[PDB]
């Protein structure tokens, strides 16, 4: 019923219980880089429009913890990027949106923390904070093409109607 | 074209004289909530009908429902008028004498058949085998009998009766099946547990050796398709059900098996006819279909008879309907025309045939 | 049969009236009564003359499939008989319809209202399942006519799943899905009041109902349809033009993603009801597999659909595919449990759709009441 | 203990398990025999208040062990640190054995009890003997009912008579199932699985066997003093009327729920009129009722009438003078439910000291079987 994870390589890594996959990045970020184009970002956004209505969701896979994070951040990104007009100004707003110290799992203030692994180690915190920030920044470039329309340069009304929904009835911004 | 209408506790049979197979074989069961639901239609609407059996243990207990069964036999199954031609009927041995004519008077009072030759069930199975002298087992659904017949005569002082029959075996099979884990409950699920009995049961010589082989090596296992999509693997009851006939102590009855009573049948007889009666023991009935049941009898009797003579035990293939064919080969015969219980006797003597023509 | 019988079917959202022996009902009206709040008792209107009326309080006397007020149902039946049907009740037989799981009290009060007030010679109250299953034979092969099946009774209130075996209804194995058409239009209203501006508040329900009835269908998978909508918008996006209630100003809206998320809440009730999460593909399976063991196969082979909310395109296909998928795995598990020596016969699952699906109960009532022997079944006046 | 004052007796049933010590006239603890798993293991009383959110399983059926992986978990709960608190190494046990039990099951419980628990004394007792040991008699007839099947079994001095034992396949489970079907025809829908224990309280509280059916129907048709209101946990109020005296009458008329037979009253007659002539009077005077499914009001007072009428038109046809000399008596004390336990509370008290009643641990260390 619900759309579970995809692209689980056998030889991966599980810092916390995230799954580090290759991502086509162009801003910054220490990470393994990508040789193909079908990253988990473009795969996750393709699944976005059907998942917002699902209130119950099974934790099938480790890399499913990647889909619970991106899909929960695109909700906030659509919520913020509503009243802007210009594509360039909206792009600047999403670029500055990535520069924010959101609470990673493992500290109070992060909701839905019951299904997460606590990085008690001294080393996991910095890599988790780096990569979740990198992912939240990287989503903006690919969201810019689709949030606005190319013919008239306003937010399309089709995209700006999954704004009041919350995946599993609990959003990041408490 | 005489009608042979063989009654029975399990499945009533009806057909013409010239044929060699019963045309109408349907269950003898009557349902009540219309009231005239008997047979397959009674079985179909089991959710509303309180089914009940008219015939019990070979003696008619309820008489109205037996009349309903007879009415259904001559109207829907055959589609003929009652009085077109004579009708033959059969009743088990060791019956109340008045009950022979209690059905005659209710037959004439609603059908007025031209004639009757009401006879015993076991006297004609021996003719169907092809001889006039021998021992007969009526191993049926309600009762089992041992009946010797010499020159067409039934000796009333040399018969024996056993209560063990098919329904007790089916109940025992249900009880064994509950223990394995595949629970079968209520009377609706009877018709399927009978089905396991038909084609997944047999008899073995060494009852103990067969148990040892079954328990040790799991090669005596068989798969059965229930009509739900499920499959049941069945093991060690393939021989623990039919062995109840040879050892009735499993259910609890202290009576002897069907293998010692064939001895007591012929001990209670003359010296000079035993050489004739060992030579031809004839099986019959619906509850003697199992494979290898000839061999167990052939091994058991040889261990209990004198070793100075030969015991031959035989059985046709068509054992289930041997009562019907034996009727039809007797109803249609040359010199059979003159000795019926005809209608003019009852018309002339009035209600006096019920205590005169009892032969 | 000197005059035909009268058939009246009462529902939560609609009432259907007609005469025996006809294929179509002569009147499908809303079940609304409007009154004013001597002979002031008779000043009222029913049906289409009660949906909007200024100086009259309107209301609905049937809710959830039961009668809430009887003083209103009596008057409703008076103007059903004496205005639209134009039948004298003293020389006609009546074939009414009861909800599933009806109490004896509710069944007897209807007989009171009929016999004591209208002098009806004969009355027959019939269960909906057998009448729905009788109409299924109009579009079936000659070699298969049986009273065995499972009916998915949909509509405007609550959805029932009722199995019937050999003419009678098995009361224990009846289960209720709380989804129906009213929930679908409430859901599509909330969808439409987030994306489009131009809908007056008053005509929201009417526009939602119109969009539900005109353009609505089911899809195999949601992601492919969402991709197809954005990839090629000209083919799959249409326009709806409506007339305002004030000043006749025409307005236009675009029908988009609400086309195929409307009838999806049958198969995913968690989209719109948080207290229920079981898809309809499983309720039918669990109702079928709680019955006597000898009648499991014929019920799967005949799953008929009766009700207005099953009128969507390709509704039966999803039920068929899901039920085949969920029974094949069970047979595979049973086969692997017993090695591989014996392969069970695969269960054939089948769903039957007809031309007569919106008013199947009325059609069954018309066919039953036209037979000569129907007059030997009803309760006569002297019996009461 | 050293002097022998740590003998424990327990009655194991399909619906309820009743455990206690010897020398007491009451059970120490009663609890229902439910083990279930959610949709780790919830065993015992906790599987009663919540069962709609739990999948249940009954690990026994008339003494036959359905699964040999759940009885161990139930017996741990019985002989564990929540009910009895026994030090299992120093104890002796007295168990029940229902009539007509197969050999393999009898020597499997005895086999498993000496191995995985290390008791010091085991005995297994027939329930028919124990029921009369609690009544002071030695020869009699026990008509026991419950949640399995209704057994009628005679017993001569100390030893039962398995040849003359009869059984009838209806009990409390069939009656409480039939009550669901009857209540379904009033607008009240109770599902088979999750509401089994809600209708059981209705059966226990409001049901009774009628003496004369005629006055029951007259009061049911022309009077409203039989209808009673029952409150539910949800807060609804249902009304139960003439269904009170229809559900319990599957016992006397077994064909109402599709069971072929003769009923309890006639089956008792067919059992007493099947023994030798001399001992038939010894059984007429002493008939004892046991089990929880014989506590309906009026069930004592109906069997007497049925037996008197069945014995005045089958044996002594007509001639209504000699029935006064024919004495028939049924014993039924208000302690019917626990008569299996109380008998076990006596037999373990008399024979507490002499070391031949019990099966010693050392017997199975060498022999592995028993002859007592
Ligand atoms: N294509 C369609 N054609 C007709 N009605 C449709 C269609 N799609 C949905 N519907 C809905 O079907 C319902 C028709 O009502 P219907 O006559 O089936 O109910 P009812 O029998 O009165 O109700 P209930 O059985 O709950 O008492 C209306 O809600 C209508 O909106
Ligand atoms: N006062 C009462 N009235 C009616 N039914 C009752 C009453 N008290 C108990 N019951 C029913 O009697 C049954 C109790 O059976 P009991 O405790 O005697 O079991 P048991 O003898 O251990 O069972 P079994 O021999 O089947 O294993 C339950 O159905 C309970 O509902
Ligand atoms: N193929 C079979 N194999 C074994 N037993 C059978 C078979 N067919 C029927 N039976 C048993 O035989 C019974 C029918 O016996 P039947 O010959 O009708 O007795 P009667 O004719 O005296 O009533 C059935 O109840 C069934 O248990
Ligand atoms: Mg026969
Ligand atoms: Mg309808
Ligand atoms: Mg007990």
């Amino acid at each position: 019923p619900a759309y579970h994870s995809s692209l689980m390589d056998p030889d991966t890594k599980l810092i916390g219980n995230m799954a580090l996959l290759p991502i086509r990045s162009q801003f910054k970020g220490p990470a393994p880089r990508e040789t193909k184009d079908t990253d988990i970002v473009d795969e996750a956004i393709y699944y976005f429009k059907a998942n917002v209505f699902f209130k119950n969701y099974e934790i099938k896979n480790e890399a499913d913890r990647t889909l619970i994070y991106i899909t929960l951040y695109i909700s906030e990104c659509l919520k913020k990027l509503q009243k802007c007009n210009s594509k360039s100004q909206g792009e600047k707003e999403m670029y500055t949106l990535g520069i924010t110290n959101f609470p990673i799992p493992g500290e109070p203030g992060f909701p839905l923390n019951a299904i997460y692994a606590k990085p008690a180690n001294k080393q996991e915190d910095e890599v988790m904070r780096a990569y979740l920030q990198q992912l939240r920044q990287e989503t903006g470039l690919r969201l810019c093409e689709k949030v606005f329309d190319p013919q008239n340069d306003k937010p399309s009304k089709w995209w700006t109607c999954f704004v009041k929904r919350q995946f599993m009835n609990k959003s990041l911004s408490g | 074209t005489a009608l042979v209408c063989d009654n029975g506790s399990g499945l009533v049979k009806a057909g013409f004289a010239g044929d060699d197979a019963p045309r109408a074989v349907f269950p003898s069961i009557v349902g009540r909530p219309k009231d005239s639901y008997v047979g397959d239609e009674a079985q179909s609407k089991r959710g509303i009908l309180t089914l009940k059996y008219p015939i019990e243990h070979g003696i008619i207990t309820n008489w109205d429902d037996m009349e309903k069964i007879w009415h259904h036999t001559f109207y829907n199954e055959l589609r003929v008028a009652p009085e077109e031609h004579p009708t033959l009927l059969t009743e088990a041995p060791l019956n109340p004498k008045a009950n022979r004519e209690k059905m005659t008077q209710i037959m004439f009072e609603t059908f007025n058949v031209p004639a009757m030759y009401v006879a015993i069930q076991a006297v004609l199975s021996l003719y169907a085998s092809g001889r006039t002298t021998g021992i007969v087992l009526d191993s049926g659904d309600g009762v089992t009998h041992n009946v010797p017949i010499y020159e067409g005569y039934a000796l009333p002082h040399a018969i024996m009766r056993l209560d063990l029959a098919g329904r007790d075996l089916t109940d025992y099979l249900m009880k064994i099946l509950t223990e394995r884990g595949y629970s079968f409950v209520t009377t609706a699920e009877r018709e399927i547990v009978r089905d396991i009995k038909e084609k997944l049961c047999y008899v073995a010589l060494d009852f103990e050796n067969e148990m040892a082989t079954a328990a040790s090596s799991s090669s005596l296992e068989k798969s059965y398709e229930l009509p739900d999509g499920q499959v049941i693997t069945i093991g060690n009851e393939r021989f623990r059900c039919p062995e109840t006939l040879f050892q009735p102590s499993f259910i609890g009855m202290e009576s002897a098996g069907i293998h010692e009573t064939t001895y007591n049948s012929i001990m209670k007889c003359d010296i000079d006819i035993r050489k004739d009666l060992y030579a031809n023991n004839v099986m019959s009935g619906g509850t003697t279909m199992y494979p290898g049941i000839a061999d167990r009898m052939q091994k058991e009797i040889t261990a209990l008879a004198p070793s100075t003579m030969k015991i031959k035990i035989i059985a046709p293939p068509e054992r289930k309907y041997s009562v019907w064919i034996g009727g039809s080969i007797l109803a249609s015969l040359s010199t059979f025309q003159q000795m019926w219980i005809t209608k003019q006797e009852y018309d002339e003597a009035g209600p006096s045939i019920v205590h005169r023509k009892c032969f | 049969g000197r005059l035909p019988a009268c058939v009246v079917d009462c529902g939560t959202g609609y009432t259907k009236l007609g005469y025996a022996g006809n294929t179509e009902p002569q009147f499908i009206i809303p079940s609304c009564i409007a009154i004013k709040e001597g002979v002031d008792d008779l000043d009222f209107f029913i049906g289409d003359e009660a949906i909007e009326k200024p100086t009259y309080a309107t209301k609905w006397p049937i809710r959830h499939g039961i009668v809430e007020d009887w003083d209103l149902m009596e008057r409703f039946m008076e103007q059903v008989i004496f205005k639209y049907l134009r039948a004298e009740p003293e020389d006609h037989y009546f074939l009414l319809t009861e909800p599933p799981l009806n109490t004896p009290e509710n069944r007897e009060y209807t007989a009171e209202i009929m016999f004591e007030s209208f002098n009806v010679p004969g009355l027959y109250i019939a269960v909906q399942a057998v009448l729905a299953l009788a109409a299924s034979w109009t579009s079936r092969q000659v070699g298969e006519r049986t009273l065995t099946g499972t009916v998915i009774d949909s509509g405007d209130g609550v959805t029932h799943v009722i199995p019937v075996a050999e003419g009678y209804v098995i009361g224990s194995c009846i289960k209720h899905i709380p989804i129906a058409g009213r929930d679908i239009t409430y859901f599509i209203q909330q969808l439409l009041r987030d994306r489009e501006v131009g809908i007056p508040p008053e005509q929201s329900l009417e526009t939602a109902k119109a969009v539900k009835e005109r353009y609505s269908y089911v899809c195999p998978d949601l992601v492919k349809e969402f991709n197809k909508y954005d990839t090629d918008g000209s083919k799959w996006i249409k326009q709806y033009t409506g007339i305002n209630a004030i000043s006749k100003k025409e307005f236009s809206i675009d029908v988009g993603y609400e086309r195929f998320l409307g009838p999806e809440i049958f198969f995913h009730p968690e989209f719109a009801n948080p207290d229920f999460t079981q898809p309809i593909s499983e309720v039918v399976d669990e109702v079928i597999q709680n019955c006597p063991i000898d009648v499991r196969r014929p019920l799967y082979k005949n799953i008929v659909l009766s009700g207005g909310s099953t009128m969507f395109r390709d509704f039966g296909r999803r039920l068929q595919r899901d039920l085949k998928r969920t029974v094949d795995a069970r047979l595979k598990l049973s086969e692997e449990l017993s090695g591989g020596r014996l392969k069970p016969k695969p269960i054939d699952v089948q769903v039957i759709t007809h031309h007569m699906q919106r008013y199947a109960v009325w059609f069954g009532g018309s066919m039953l009441a036209s037979t000569p022997e129907f007059y030997q079944v009803c309760h006569t006046k002297k019996d009461y | 203990d050293s002097q022998g004052r740590k003998v424990v007796v327990c009655d194991n049933g399909t619906g309820f398990v009743k455990c206690g010590y010897a020398g007491s006239n009451f059970p120490e603890h009663i609890f229902p025999a439910l083990v279930g798993r959610p949709i780790d293991l919830m065993v015992g009383d906790e599987a009663s208040e919540l069962r709609s959110m739990l999948e249940v399983n009954y690990p026994m059926e008339n003494g036959i062990v359905r699964n040999w992986d759940d009885m161990k978990h139930l017996w741990d709960y019985t002989f564990g640190p929540e009910k009895l608190n026994i030090d299992t190494r120093n104890c002796k046990i007295l168990l029940t054995e229902p009539p007509m039990n197969p050999t393999k099951n009898r020597e499997k419980i005895v086999e498993v009890m000496f191995e995985t628990y290390q008791f010091s004394g085991v005995y297994v007792a027939i329930q028919a003997v124990l029921t009369l040991y609690a009544q002071g008699l030695l020869t009699g007839v026990v008509v026991d009912s419950g949640d399995g099947v209704t057994h009628i079994c005679p017993v001569y001095e100390g030893f039962s008579l398995p040849h003359l034992t009869r059984r009838l396949d209806i009990a409390g489970r069939d009656i409480t199932r039939y009550l669901i079907k009857l209540l379904l025809l009033r607008g009240y829908a109770f599902n088979h699985s999750a509401d089994f224990e809600t209708v059981r309280m209705i059966k226990e509280k409001l049901c009774y066997v009628g003496y004369n059916i005629e006055q029951e129907q007259k009061l049911a048709l022309e009077t409203t003093v039989l209808v009673e209101s029952y409150t539910l946990p949800d807060g609804r109020i249902i009304k139960v009327g003439g269904e009170r005296f229809e559900a319990p009458e599957a016992l006397f008329q077994p064909h109402l729920i599709n069971v072929e037979g003769v009923g309890v009253a006639e089956l008792l007659f067919n059992t007493i009129q099947a023994a030798d002539i001399d001992t038939r009077s010894e059984f007429y005077k002493h008939i004892v009722l046991s089990g929880g499914s014989t506590m309906y009001p009026g069930l004592p007072s109906r069997l007497e009438r049925e037996l008197k009428q069945l014995y005045l038109e089958r044996v002594l046809k007509g001639d209504v003078e000699k029935l006064s000399k024919f004495k028939i008596r049924i014993e039924d004390p208000p302690r019917r439910k626990h008569m299996v336990f109380l008998g076990g509370a006596v037999l373990a008290d008399i024979m507490k000291d002499k070391d031949n009643f019990w099966m010693t641990r050392q017997e199975y260390q060498e022999k592995g079987v028993r002859v007592l």
